[PDB]
């Protein structure tokens, strides 16, 4: 009832599975042909993956006015993490 | 309550949000290894 | 009928004060406003005869639509809306129907109407004037809160970007100086990881350079 | 004439100011005018101009170096008193000079007489004078919604609603400066329902 991801790189993370339903393709390749519970992106470096669960988690850190602050803003990884958003 | 823990265990990492054995519970909980051993 | 026709309508609008046949009034620029177009397509100085003519077109559905406002009948008017549904007359500046609609006549139900048959959501002008740009800019805020909360509320679910920028550095917030229009837009928006990565991308000096996917390429230049 | 006039400390420069004929600027309003009148609630030259919707002579009175400051009765010079007149060209054209104002201890607040006026143009148009505490925008816009519940000119159920929503909201975006709605226990008189305080 807890979700884990497996890192190509070879560095998996385990996560809580409130997060599994806050996602792009995750519900996408989470049901069907394959798991009707680990999947590897293998599209991806690990260290990425630090900042995708840290906006994962920043989803509900912040939910439900006026005051928010800022995101932990990437300083040169976005140039790698804008085309991964798109992918997931 | 303000539960945010950036757990890093050995080449693992745990994203979890309780006494310290509870820690180890929760460890358990998913490790499912002795408290003590996750002391 | 430059002027007349205008001046039946007039009449019209009288009666509608002085307290099909909608269809049939259209009717009169079914193709006469068309032929509007064409006269405009044959040479650029017959834009005279119509630089109010796209006014007193959209006039007239801003009291003919005005009124509007059986099923079967209001579909064949939904019908006759429908002419510019892709016979788009780009107007001076670019202002279409929508943009000057928004603009102050700072109406809802001729808005609401003119979004709910279909146009441009995201249409950009010149000097890259947004719909969501020109309506934050007003200036009695506190004389109308049911008008802007209309406004607001319905050009979001067509969909707009709440972070668009203008050919300078000039977003929708940031060119709100009334007090309340910030408010009612803070409380409305969505945000995601791509827009937030996307927008220091293009604030930093290093460029992309043709190294992303192409249809990657807009939601950045558009950022 | 100031001499050949009624007992009661009138002029006969107001009362042709009554009719508002031009012949009054050719001769009278030009030349020297009557320096100053009072009666029972204390009148002065500058609340009857503004009393007379005829502004060209009030305009002209400021064209005049018209005295910015009077007094009656109760504390009102012309904002507790252009407040209820409605006649917002004169309102905008006091706003012109940067004139200020303080509380009329028998009435209220200038800004707080259109709120029970049911009148609302008015405040928009006053607070863009108004300099004074941010505090004050949070009550001034809490009882504009509240007068049209129960009113008799305009009723409009769905506006009363829509004007206390901005109201709460700009109590939330101060960052932890909450200034709460502290309340009595509720009186058996006005129903049994509490005064609410949480933004659902
Ligand atoms: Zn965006």
């Amino acid at each position: 009832m807890y979700v884990k991801l497996i890192s190509s790189d070879g560095h998996e993370f385990i996560v809580k599975r409130e997060h599994a339903l806050t996602s792009g393709t995750i519900k996408a390749m989470l049901s069907g042909p394959g798991q009707f519970n680990e999947v590897n992106f293998r599209e991806i470096p690990s260290h990425v993956l630090s900042k995708v669960c840290m906006y994962f988690t920043y989803k509900v850190r912040y939910t439900n006015s006026t005051e928010i602050p800022e995101f932990p803003i990437a300083p040169e990884i976005a140039l790698e993490l804008l085309m991964a958003a798109n992918f997931l | 309550m303000d539960v945010f823990l950036m757990i890093r265990r050995h080449k693992t990492t745990i994203f979890t949000d309780s006494t310290v054995f509870e820690l180890k519970r929760i460890v358990e909980g998913i490790l499912k290894r002795p408290p003590d051993e996750q002391r | 009928t430059h002027k007349d026709l205008l001046r039946f309508a007039q009449v019209f609008s009288q009666m509608i004060h002085l307290n099909d046949i909608e269809c049939v009034l259209r009717c009169s620029v079914l193709e006469i406003e068309q032929s509007m177009n064409r006269v405009k397509n044959i040479s650029d100085a017959d834009v005279h005869n119509a630089m109010d003519n796209y006014e007193c077109n959209l006039y007239t559905f801003l009291y003919l639509v005005c009124i509007s406002t059986s099923e079967e009948d209001q579909c064949k008017i939904n019908k006759q809306i429908y002419n510019l549904i892709h016979l788009d007359p780009r107007t001076r500046e670019g202002f279409t129907l929508l943009h000057l609609a928004v603009n102050s006549f700072p109406n809802a139900l001729v808005t609401k109407l003119l979004l709910d048959c279909g146009a441009e959501v995201n249409a950009v002008d010149n000097e890259g004037n947004s719909a969501l740009h020109i309506i934050v800019q007003y200036n009695r805020p506190i004389s109308d809160f049911l008008t802007l909360h209309s406004i607001i509320i319905s050009l979001v679910e067509a969909g707009a970007h709440t972070d668009m920028t203008n050919k300078q550095n000039k977003t929708p917030l940031d060119k709100s100086t009334t007090g309340v229009s910030e408010i009612l837009l803070k409380t409305q928006m969505k945000m995601s990881l791509k827009c937030l990565a996307a927008r220091a991308v293009r604030a930093n000096d290093i460029n992309y350079q043709d190294q992303i996917p192409r249809t990657l390429e807009e939601f950045v230049g558009f950022h | 004439n100031v001499n050949h006039t009624t007992v009661t400390n009138s002029t006969p420069l107001r009362a042709a100011c009554f009719d508002g004929r031009l012949d009054i600027v050719k001769y009278l309003v030009e030349n020297n005018a009557n320096i100053s009148i009072a009666n029972k609630y204390d009148n002065t030259c500058l609340m009857i101009a503004a009393y007379k919707g005829h502004t060209d002579v009030v305009r002209y009175l400021l064209e005049q170096r018209a005295d910015p400051n009077a007094k009656a009765h109760c504390g009102a010079t012309a904002l507790h008193f252009a407040a209820e007149a409605g006649h917002i060209d004169i309102v905008k054209e006091l706003i012109k000079w940067r004139a200020a104002i303080v509380v009329n201890g028998h009435g209220m607040t200038p800004l707080k007489v259109a709120a029970e006026s049911c009148k609302a143009d008015v405040v928009e148009l006053l607070l863009s004078h108004a300099d004074c505490d941010r505090r004050s925008r949070i009550e001034a816009l809490e009882l504009l919604g509240a007068s049209f519940a129960n009113d008799r000119e305009n009723y409009d159920i769905i506006k009363t609603y829509h004007y206390l929503y901005l109201a709460m909201l700009e109590r939330f975006q101060d960052g932890d400066n909450i200034l709460e709605k502290e309340v009595l226990p509720p009186i058996h008189a006005y129903g049994n329902r509490t005064e609410c305080r949480n933004p659902q």
